[PDB]
RNA sequence: GGGAGCCCUAGCACAGGUGCUGCAUGGCCGUCGUCAGCUCGUGCCGUGAGGUGUUGGGUUAAGUCCCGCAACGAGCGCAACCCCCGCCGUUAGUUGCCAGCGGUUCGGCCGGGCACUCUAACGGGACUGCCCGCGAAAGCGGGAGGAAGGAGGGGACGACGUCUGGUCAGCAUGGCCCUUACGGCCUGGGCGACACACGUGCUACAAUGCCCACUACAAAGCGAUGCCACCCGGCAACGGGGAGCUAAUCGCAAAAAGGUGGGCCCAGUUCGGAUUGGGGUCUGCAACCCGACCCCAUGAAGCCGGAAUCGCUAGUAAUCGCGGAUCAGCCAUGCC
């Protein structure tokens, strides 16, 4: 129960940079702080540094995890 | 009540039995502002009264209030010691306002499903000696007598 | 021809004609007691005319508007009680003790700020 | 608030969501009626020195 | 807390507004902030004239500000090389073609808001404080008016720890609408704090 | 009652409509 | 038949410029539909009295806009002709349509 | 070649600081308290601080009035003057009507008139004025007439002062402090963190009830890059189309409890809607953190609450819905 209608959502500074590494090879690291963008089925590959207001993180991007909001992998908040 | 004695309200008469008790009696039995369908009871509770036995409602509820109206009561009082439970004799307002709270909580404690039905049985079952509503009354007057001994601090 | 009173209670407005007639009352483009119906109230709006000795001797053709229906009820009372006033100014001996004369002027009151509800007060602790 | 703050008056805001109010009086940011433009406080000095025209002390 | 703005108070009846023109909810909030900017660029520039009070009116686009000032005298200038420069120091701020007018004040010491900007502008020429009010209270008696009250707020002399000073005769009658109260407040921007002066002038009845 | 979602009251005390309040 | 739907904020000065605009005749040129009352629309705005906190504090103030009608049926020209430079409220403002 | 203007570096005068200090302040607020009180001038008393007045006897909601008296008056307070409600009149007829006749596509829709309702300006109306009884008086009890009767109901209105009360983060403002950061801009995060505890609330635990259908009566408000009738698509949120309204005329708008009909039948239930899985809509550049809404499934705790504890004296409490402000949207069950 989210919301993604007749629209669907990815930043595109992020998008362009990571479909112009599928005319060759996968770059090790995209450092992002666009925490806001959906994950299209050309990310499954490349790992991607999401933000944090703190650090960037090695998400890998498996192909079960398509659908989802890439700060969905990045917790903000540090707990025990 | 610190100024002046504070009198009471003139509640206009029933439009069915144009009495001034069975007004008391249907504000009683009213919640949440809901007058009409307190009145939907009452009523429905007086065909009740007719079908069960041959009487006219009126005297029924009538006969039931005067069963229930306690003579004695006792209300507590700090002296120079403690709780004192001094019997005091009750009032003609006091005994009409008890008697009609009695028998609408009385009548709400009954397993009878319908409202009209656990008003009318707690009704008859009152005007025939027996039921809650004279248990919590019976009671009442049986703690007075008992702490008779109180009974000279009059107030 | 016919005879007229006001009327208001609480917010609501019945305007009443008296008719002479075989006692039929019409609220609202509508019979009385279907305009009523339900309501056990609602037989006290005519309680002029049950002690003027007048029940079934008018028609009444009356129009209301405003509140709600029991407050409309007080209201055509009110209405019935002045029309038949100005129909026989005699009347008011067997009808000004009843109290049918008066206007109630019992209004909702103002909602009051740092209340919750004009008197009803927010509750509090630590005292 | 901070005289640097008053970046309201970016007329491009960049989007139209990074719009808000600010009293055009004394800049507070936090109960701005939009009809008179100003702040709550304000509202109460202005209206009490009569300078809001046909504004009243209402009673009822 | 207590005590509202005896002006404000009076609004409706004995006090008329200072700016009394009419706008849609479209108009009032910047017809309001443009009068704002007058009397922003009329208390500064008329302060030696001692303006009391500044009406405004609006109409066909057109815009009639009538300042009331005790000496006319420091608005007219070199026979008029003054109340021009300033009706046209406005037009700039008021795309709208204004009209200035100048009002005589006959008794100063019968405006609270003169009165109390007497005082005010002694306290930083560091006058005595108590004199300088039992003082502005009686210049004001003597000019008729049916009672009169002056304060002073806080730090009464560089005195470390704030005060109040008061004196007031005649009445003053705050509780009835019934009254025309002129009240007047003045700033004092003095060396070691800030300081309020409130002035009240009763006069007249009904 | 005012707090189920789905129903007449429930959708009268969170302002809206629907399947369980319609518009008209 | 002229249409005036005339208003300000304040009702002294606006029934007594609304009178005014009833100069034609009392009633002996164009009928005149006489000065119509026509309700108030009151805003309102709730302020609390100090500033920080103090929650229960509490100020009210209103703003209303008072609204008459008048409207005069047959326009005779030198009716229209009063209609010129004869004023003098400046917080009444004047519809006009017909 | 020299120069007015605005653009320009590299320096200086200065900006800026929601950094500190209500323990320097103004302003505004809270509070005792809408409590009936705080004083002053002059006289008199007392070496004096002071007192008298303002104590006493009645009486009031009231230092409210009366009577008394070395006091006679006065000011800030009380009350009255302002507002909203209740009855009535005059002015006023693009809202209102079997009032009265004509027409009806049985809608005040049409002619038509403003009587009535209303709308909103200006007035009348109350005075312990009239009667009976107690009273030295003020006043008290009662009774007429009246829409209303002794302060008719509710607002606005808060004395000299108190708290060294709140607030330098609304705004001023003395001082102290930083000045390639204690200033400034971004992007992202935070203010929403959860083992716990409290306050104020909401929704409940059901039969005087819940569900569905039909049907009836409000007041106050708001509406232009806004309210959206009506039509079409969708279970629906909503999308497409589109009428009217600068609104007493169009719209938000359904008032809801109520009334009539039907269902449920004592059950953790057709009570309660928490949680969670899924599919969507709309707003916004963007809803992971952290939006509201709709739909399907899930259907928690809760059977009226220990010690303790809050509100309310009348259209009040209780209960039912409606509106606004703020605001793209909205965490509103808050507030007005
Ligand atoms: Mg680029
Ligand atoms: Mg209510
Ligand atoms: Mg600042
Ligand atoms: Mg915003
Ligand atoms: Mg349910
Ligand atoms: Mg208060
Ligand atoms: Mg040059
Ligand atoms: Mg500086
Ligand atoms: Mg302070
Ligand atoms: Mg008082
Ligand atoms: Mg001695
Ligand atoms: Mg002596
Ligand atoms: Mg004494
Ligand atoms: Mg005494
Ligand atoms: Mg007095
Ligand atoms: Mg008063
Ligand atoms: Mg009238
Ligand atoms: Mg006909
Ligand atoms: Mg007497
Ligand atoms: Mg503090
Ligand atoms: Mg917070
Ligand atoms: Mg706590
Ligand atoms: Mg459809
Ligand atoms: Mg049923
Ligand atoms: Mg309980
Ligand atoms: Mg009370
Ligand atoms: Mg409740
Ligand atoms: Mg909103
Ligand atoms: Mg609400
Ligand atoms: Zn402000």
């Amino acid at each position: 129960p989210r919301s993604l209608k007749k629209g669907v959502f990815v930043d595109d500074h992020l998008l362009e940079k990571v479909l112009e590494l599928n005319a060759k090879g996968e770059k090790r690291l995209i450092k992002t702080w666009s925490r806001r963008s959906t994950i299209v089925p050309e990310m499954v590959g490349h790992t991607i540094a999401v933000y944090n207001g703190k650090q960037h993180v090695p998400v890998y991007i498996t192909e079960n995890m398509v659908g989802h909001k890439l700060g969905e992998f990045a917790p903000t908040r540090t707990y025990r | 009540a610190r100024r002046r004695r504070a009198e009471v309200r003139q509640l206009q008469p029933d439009l069915v039995y144009g009495d001034v008790l069975v007004t008391a009696f249907i504000n009683k039995i009213m919640r949440d502002g809901k007058k009409n369908l307190a009145a939907r009871i009452f009523y429905d509770a007086c065909k009740i009264i007719q079908e069960k036995t041959g009487q006219e409602p009126l005297k029924v509820f009538k006969q039931a209030v005067e069963n229930v109206k306690p003579r004695m009561e006792v209300r507590s009082r700090r002296v120079g010691g403690a709780n004192y439970q001094v019997p005091m004799e009750v009032s003609p307002r006091r005994q009409q306002s008890l008697a009609l709270r009695w028998l609408v909580q009385a009548a709400n404690q009954r397993p009878e499903r319908r409202a009209a039905v656990r008003i009318a049985h707690e009704l008859m079952d009152a005007a025939e000696g027996k039921g809650g509503a004279v248990k919590k009354k019976e009671d009442v007057e049986r703690m007075a007598e008992a702490n008779r001994a109180y009974a000279h601090y009059r107030w | 021809e016919q005879y007229y009173g006001t009327g208001r209670r609480k917010e609501a407005v019945a305007r009443v004609f008296l008719r002479p007639g075989n006692g039929k009352v019409t609220v609202n483009g509508q019979d009385f007691n279907e305009y009523f119906q339900g309501l056990v109230r609602a037989v006290a709006a005519l309680e002029p005319l049950r002690a003027v000795d007048a029940l079934g001797r008018f028609d009444a053709y009356i129009t209301v508007r405003g509140g709600g229906k029991s407050g409309q009820i007080d209201a055509i009372k009110l209405g019935i009680a002045r029309a038949l006033v100005q129909y026989n100014p005699d009347y008011r001996a067997k009808l000004k003790p009843l109290g049918f004369l008066t206007r109630d002027a019992r209004v909702v009151e103002r909602k009051k700020y740092g209340k919750h509800k004009a008197r009803r007060a927010p509750q509090y602790s630590k005292r | 608030a901070r005289k640097a703050l008053i970046e309201k008056a970016k007329r491009t805001p960049k989007f139209k969501v990074r719009a808000y109010t600010r009293c055009v009086r004394c800049g507070r940011a936090r109960s701005v009626y939009r009809f008179f433009g100003l702040c709550r406080i304000c509202l109460r000095e202005l209206a009490h020195k009569g300078q809001l025209p046909g504004v009243r002390k209402a009673s009822w | 807390g207590n005590k509202i703005h005896p002006i404000g108070f009076r609004l409706g009846i004995t006090r008329d507004w200072e700016s009394r023109w009419y706008a849609g909810k479209k108009q009032y909030r910047h017809l309001l902030l443009e009068d704002q900017r007058i009397r922003g660029l009329l208390e500064k520039e008329l302060y030696s004239a001692g303006l009391a009070r500044v009406d405004i009116e609006r109409a066909a686009d057109n815009v009639a500000v009538t300042v009331h000032v005790a000496k006319p005298g420091v608005v007219i200038g070199r026979g008029g090389e003054r109340i021009r420069v300033l009706r046209e120091e406005l037009a700039k701020l008021t795309g709208k073609n204004v009209a200035l007018n100048v009002q005589e004040v006959q008794n100063p010491n019968l405006s609270a808001p003169l009165v109390a900007q007497r005082v005010a502008e002694q306290i930083e020429r560091r006058f005595a404080v108590r004199r300088a009010i039992k003082q502005a209270v009686q210049r004001v008696m003597e000019s008729g008016a049916k009672g009169a009250k002056v304060i002073v707020s806080g730090r009464i002399g560089g005195a470390e720890q704030a005060r109040t000073e008061w004196a007031a005769q005649g009445r003053v009658p705050l509780h009835t609408l019934r009254a025309n109260i002129d009240y007047g407040f003045a700033l004092a921007r003095t060396t070691y704090g800030v300081l309020g002066v409130k002035a009240y002038i009763f006069l007249g009845e009904v | 009652g005012k707090g189920d979602r789905r129903t007449r009251r429930g959708k009268i005390w969170r302002g809206t409509y629907g399947k369980y309040r319609p518009r008209k | 038949k002229i249409r005036i739907k005339l208003r300000g904020f304040d009702h002294k000065t606006l029934d007594a410029s609304a009178q005014k605009i009833v100069e034609a005749a009392r009633r002996s040129g164009a009928q005149v539909s006489g000065p119509i009352p026509l309700p108030t629309r009151v805003r309102r705005f709730t302020v609390i009295r100090g500033p920080f906190k103090h929650k229960d504090s509490r100020e009210h103030f209103e703003l209303r806009t008072h609204n008459r009608l008048v409207d005069i049926i047959n326009p005779n020209r030198k009716t229209i002709e009063q209609l010129m430079t004869l004023d003098l409220p400046t917080g009444v403002e004047i519809e006009i349509k017909t």
